[PDB]
């Protein structure tokens, strides 16, 4: 049992690890460049820092677990944890950590409404519709995060961290978040439609590559998971089940990070430019 | 008939551009080594400018 | 038949061939050989101008060094400070397809013209604050390809017709008209005292006019393809070019040659824009490569590049003191070097 | 004397980037098309609240190897094909090899009917089963124009990837909006890389 | 100077051969596609032939196709067109334009204005 699911807690881990990496060199890449400052990569990079975030949310929780383990299992006091837990530290950092998955949820959600409005859309003003998308991405989290923080606080502040089996006040932040994953899978069957309807004019070989770009950059992945990877719809004599599902999320931030930083062609030409301006010298 | 109205005017241009008297090239290249070296105390892109007086730093 | 005198248009070229042939007794090379270098210049972009939407096809400096206009195919004519990096004016243009501008050395008026066929004057000292058209300038046929100010009254233009222009702009009407190009002409440059200036055009040649006599004086002909550029050295008794042909040349006035050409064999792209240094010593040329490569303009080795350009570089205009390089490009951005 | 030429000097520069900002939503908005069979004919046409213009060059010399660049930012270069037709795709095949206008994708529309004789190649040609016209003008006619469309084709599918696109058209407006739709629609696409 | 003068030419049988040659002055031979235009008597001028800068890339009008050919050789700085089984529609005079820069595919050179890098031009008549 614990041969292989620490080898799951280590992947979630370390897969959020090589993903805040690569998202700060990625968010410096396409911010340090004068050039690279399209109204789209704006809406890169404040999706790839909405991973960071979420990433920082999961290197707290993993270095809590750490203490617990280390420190708390042989001094043998608790002051400090009872403290924490019901004080106005534990519901506060809580809150701000189920906003650092909940703007990213919606910013993975308007990178995808904004290349449809890219490709079905087309009219429109793009001084005032970026400051929309930096505001539907940042603060429409906030209208439905400091709601559950009010009626948690309100109702069942017993433990921050743990809940019951009332699921009639988390309908604030599952389903927020599950319509915003509703959105982006109808934007990618429209995105793919388009793509070929572009290729009726070998692209088997071919739309493997433009779906498999569209995946991390929408979230597609929490769909597909959710109707293929069912068996049993339980935990049932699966090892793969559950390992896919807190690997595509946690490399998720590195796949965002190759496919639209790394490997972009209008990037390397940002490196094969301004290094013959250094060749030179 | 502008072929032959063409190629007359193009005959008159070659005729006074050929009466005009050339010096020779050392003659020339000389007063153009002598333009630059006598107003190369005065070329900002030259002589490397310190950085108070040049007015975009 | 014409061949009564066309073969007497042959054997003209022939004398006048051989009549440089004894004139060229040694080369510029030769002469400038003991000459030790400029060195490695080294300029950095002071400046990034940015206000533009499309490619600007031309700029021109003031005579004050600090004002330069800068004409984009977006149908503006902004006016910009360059050592504040504020704007000035905008001037919005009738026709979007603006391929020249020019500065008045007063300072008074604005040119610019395109594929309208049209110079159009802008008074920018008026009394109402806002700038409007002093003239349109229509007598031409084809695209306007370059406009220069004698004075606030005076301006040459050339153009697609194969034919350059003197206005009169009180007037409107032409003055005098330059023919004997072939092909159309692309760039013109005043000589400092302005009773002169060169013109190249698309037939790989470049002519000398006498402004108030009207006349084609001298022509040049060392190019291979179409000039797309062409200034004067600061003496004004000497000019240099620069063609589809990846090469510059400087011309020479008196010995009526060429002395120098302006060559590299990783360069196979067109220049676009020429100029010199306040000296002469430096000639530099804007290329289709997206760079402006400085050349020694004595000793015909490069002495520097800039590169920071990530279009193509389509004008390039050094300062009356000297002291800039604001070279323009096909992404809308003026750069000011030093 | 230190702000009175100078915090008023970057005030009429805040006055000209709040024009400059309505004049780049309106440029942004406009799409500029080149139609080529005083010196320009700007035309202006709207289609379903899309505005095109179009900019027919009037008195110009026929010569076109150095006022052809001013036109490589434009959304599509309409080229109307009406001997002749060999100089058509000469013309097309200089558009389609050209430096600048390698990113330019070329509308093109087709006028006229009734050859063997300028190009033999037609006497050996049947036409392509796989597109057929649906009034049924002529089984003779419609064998010519998809040979001159496979002419202009052939052009467009040497070497040229994908940076630009020709739409063939056998003859309006519509179309053009539909195809200037298809190239902003795959230039949007390989932005993203899809492709 | 751009100078480039077309050789050949004069009368000959229907179903006769010529062979025009076209000496280039001024540039480099290597480095520019080089064409052969022709203009009928009455008619505009009309493109016959093409060569690229090597002679790999070989194009031909319609009219032209397998009777003529092009060949040029850029050691002694000559373009070549033998014209095998002449037509009477064939009469024209036969320019040797080349195209305006070098390096390219893109070639604007059949203008009834004045284009520079042509030759004055062979009368080929039947
Ligand atoms: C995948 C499992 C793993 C993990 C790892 C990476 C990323 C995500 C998740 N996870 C680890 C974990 C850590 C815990 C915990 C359970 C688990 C299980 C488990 C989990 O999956 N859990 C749910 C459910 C969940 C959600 C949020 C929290 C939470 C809330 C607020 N603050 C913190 C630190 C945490 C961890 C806890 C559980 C969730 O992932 O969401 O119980 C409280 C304890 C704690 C200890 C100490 C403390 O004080 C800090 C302190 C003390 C003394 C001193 Cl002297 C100092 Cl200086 C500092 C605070 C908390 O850390």
């Amino acid at each position: 049992p614990e041969e292989q699911l620490l080898f799951l807690y280590i992947i979630y881990t370390v897969g959020y690890a090589l993903s805040f990496s690569a998202l700060v060199i990625a968010s410096a890449i396409l911010l340090g460049f004068r050039h690279l400052h399209c109204t789209r990569n704006y809406i890169h990079l404040n999706l790839f820092a909405s991973f960071i975030l979420r990433a920082l949310s999961v290197f707290i929780k993993d270095a809590a677990l750490k203490w617990m383990y280390s420190t708390a299992a042989q001094q043998h006091q608790w002051d400090g944890l009872l403290s924490y837990q019901d004080s106005l530290s534990c519901r506060l950092v809580f809150l701000l950590m189920q906003y650092c998955v909940a703007a990213n949820y919606y910013w993975l959600l308007v990178e995808g409404v904004y290349l449809y409005t890219l490709l079905a859309f087309s009219v429109f003003s793009e001084q005032w519709i970026f400051r929309l998308y930096v505001s539907i991405g940042w603060g429409v989290p906030l209208l439905f995060v400091v709601p559950w923080g009010i009626v948690k606080y309100l109702y069942e502040d017993e433990g921050c961290w743990t809940r019951n089996s009332n699921m009639n006040y988390w309908l604030i932040i599952r389903l927020p978040i599950l319509f915003a994953i509703g959105v982006n899978f109808l934007i990618f069957v429209r995105v793919i439609c388009i793509v070929v309807s572009k290729l009726k004019a070998d692209i088997k070989c071919r739309l493997a590559k433009s779906t498999l770009t569209l995946i991390p950059l929408l979230g597609t992945h929490e769909v597909i998971f959710a109707f293929v990877m069912d068996e049993h719809a339980r935990g049932t004599l699966r090892f793969i089940k559950l390992f896919t599902e807190l690997s595509f999320t946690s490399f998720q931030g590195l796949m965002v990070a190759i496919l639209y930083c790394f490997v972009n062609n209008e990037v390397q030409l940002e490196f094969r430019k301004s290094w013959e301006r250094w060749r030179l010298e | 008939t502008a072929s032959i109205a063409q190629a007359r005017k193009l005959v008159e241009q070659l005729k006074m551009e050929a009466n005009i008297d050339r010096i020779k090239v050392s003659k020339a290249a000389a007063d153009l080594m002598a333009y630059c070296e006598a107003h190369a105390k005065e070329d900002p892109l030259l002589t490397p400018v310190p950085a108070s007086e040049n007015p975009f730093r | 038949e014409l061949d009564q005198l066309r073969q007497e248009a042959e054997q003209l070229k022939n004398q006048i061939r051989d009549a440089r042939k004894a004139c060229a007794d040694a080369t510029l090379s030769q002469i400038t050989n003991n000459i030790d270098p400029v060195g490695r210049i080294q300029m950095r972009t002071r400046r990034t101008l940015r206000g533009h939407l499309a490619k600007i096809y031309a700029m021109h400096w003031g005579t004050d060094s600090r004002l330069l206009v800068s004409a984009s195919q977006d149908g503006k004519l902004i006016i910009w400070d360059s050592y504040t990096t504020n704007k000035v004016h905008a001037i919005p243009l009738r026709s979007s397809w603006v391929m020249t501008c020019a500065y008045a050395p007063s300072g008074n008026y604005v040119a610019c013209g395109g594929l309208d066929n049209i110079c159009s004057i802008y008074n920018l000292k008026t009394r109402e604050g806002n700038v409007r058209v002093s003239r349109e300038l229509a007598g031409h046929t084809g695209y306007l390809s370059c406009c220069r100010f004698l004075d606030d009254n005076q301006i040459v233009t050339s153009s697609g017709d194969t034919t350059c222009a003197l206005w009169d702009i009180e007037t409107g009407q032409q003055t005098t008209t330059f023919t004997g190009h072939t092909g159309d002409v692309m760039s013109l440059s005043l000589a400092p005292d302005t009773r002169l200036f060169v013109s190249g055009a698309c037939d790989a040649s470049a002519k000398l006019w006498d402004v108030r006599e009207g006349m084609c004086r001298q022509t040049f002909t060392g190019h291979e393809s179409d000039i797309n550029a062409i200034c004067f050295f600061p003496n004004g008794n000497a000019f240099a070019t620069g063609s589809d042909d990846a090469t510059c040349r400087l011309f020479d006035l008196r010995a009526d040659q060429e002395l120098m050409t302006y060559s590299h064999d990783n360069i196979i792209c067109g220049i676009t824009s020429v100029s010199f240094s306040k000296s002469g010593r430096l000639l530099l040329a804007g290329y289709d490569d997206f760079n402006c490569n400085v050349w020694d303009a004595l000793k015909a080795d490069r002495a520097g590049v800039l590169a920071g350009h990530d279009n193509r570089v389509s004008c390039l205009g050094v300062t009356d003191d000297g002291m800039a390089v604001a070279t323009g490009s096909w992404d809308s951005f003026l750069k000011i070097w030093n | 004397d230190q702000r009175n030429e100078e915090k008023a000097q970057r005030e009429a520069n805040k006055k000209i980037e709040k024009q400059l900002q309505k004049d780049k939503q309106v440029y942004r908005a406009t799409h500029r098309l080149l139609l080529l069979g005083s010196g320009i004919f700007e035309t202006k046409f709207q289609v379903d609240k899309v505005n095109f213009h179009m900019f027919d060059v009037g008195a110009q010399r026929d010569e076109r190897r150095k006022w052809i660049q001013c036109f490589n930012d434009v959304t599509a270069i309409i080229f109307v094909v009406a001997n002749r037709l060999q100089a058509a795709l000469k013309l097309f095949d200089s558009i389609w090899n050209n430096k600048w206008l390698r990113d330019t994708s070329v509308i093109l529309f087709l006028n006229k009917q009734d050859i063997e004789d300028y190009f033999p190649e037609f006497a050996r040609y049947t036409t392509p089963e796989d597109a057929t016209p649906e009034p049924g003008e002529d089984p003779r006619v419609t064998r010519a124009k998809y040979f001159i469309r496979d002419e202009f084709l052939r052009i467009s599918t040497a070497s040229g990837d994908g940076r630009h696109y020709c739409y063939p058209h056998f003859t309006n407006i519509r179309r053009v909006f539909n195809d200037c739709r298809d190239i902003i629609q795959r230039m949007h696409l390989r932005q993203y890389e899809l492709l | 100077q751009v100078q480039l003068q077309e050789s050949g030419g004069g009368l000959v049988q229907p179903g006769g051969s010529l062979r025009l040659s076209c000496a280039a002055s001024g540039f480099t031979f290597s480095n520019y596609k080089m064409n052969w235009v022709r203009q009928a008597p009455g008619k505009g001028l009309e493109w016959v032939s093409d060569i690229s800068q090597s002679g790999a890339s070989i194009s031909y009008t319609g009219s032209v196709k397998g009777r003529f050919t092009i060949s040029r050789d850029n050691a002694k700085n000559t373009l070549y067109l033998q014209m095998n089984s002449l037509k009477p529609e064939d009469t024209a005079v036969y320019y040797c334009a080349r195209c305006p820069a070098p390096f390219t595919r893109d070639c604007f050179d059949v203008t009834s204005t004045t284009y520079a890098y042509r030759g004055q031009g062979t009368q080929v008549t039947v």
